Order: structure tokens, then sequence, then C-alpha cells
């Protein structure tokens, strides 16, 4: 679900927040991301 | 002696562009306040 905030656990990353499409591109193996003070800013749908 | 005085006056203040321009101390006291609150913010933020 997107733009709402929710409970969302990923491939077991766990967190809350609310989720929108972005412009970055991550590597092929590269799967979470990371923000200056280390915190979880990115993750890729492990399904799509 | 006016037209001198004016003129030194209307030069000092054309120097006082360039001085300021370039050299790289020229606004250290006040960057050093914006640098110091960040490291302090930045350990803060570490520490968790």
């Amino acid at each position: 679900v997107k733009n709402k905030c929710v409970n969302f656990n990923f491939n077991g990353l766990k967190g809350t927040g609310v989720l929108t499409e972005s412009n970055k591109k991550f590597l092929p193996f590269q799967q979470f991301g990371r923000d200056i003070a280390d915190t979880t800013d990115a993750v890729r749908d492990p399904q799509t | 002696n006016q037209k001198l005085i004016a003129n030194q006056f209307n030069s000092a203040i054309g120097k006082i562009q360039d001085s300021l321009s370039s050299t790289p101390s020229a606004l250290g006291k006040l960057q050093d306040v914006v640098n110091h609150n960040a490291q302090a913010l930045n350990t803060l933020v570490k520490q968790l």
C-alpha cells in the first residue's frame, strides 16, 4: 500500500512510514538503501 | 580634500567586495557556528 503511513516488514526489514515512487537507481545486487545518519531511506520491493 | 577622501572611500568599498569574495577564512567565524551545530547533532544521531 503506497502513500499511506503503514507498518511494513519487507524481506525481514521492519519499519513504519509512507512509501512513494523514487528517482534513484539501485545496483542489481543492492537490495536496501540508507542515507547520511544511517537511516533506511529506500527499499526495493522483493516481489517486483 | 573631499574629492580624494571620497575616492579612497569609494575604492576601499570596492576592494572589500574582492577580499570578502575570495579568501577562505573571511567568513570563518560564522561558518564554524554552523559546522559545530551539525557535528553535535550528527554525533547524537550516531550515538543512537
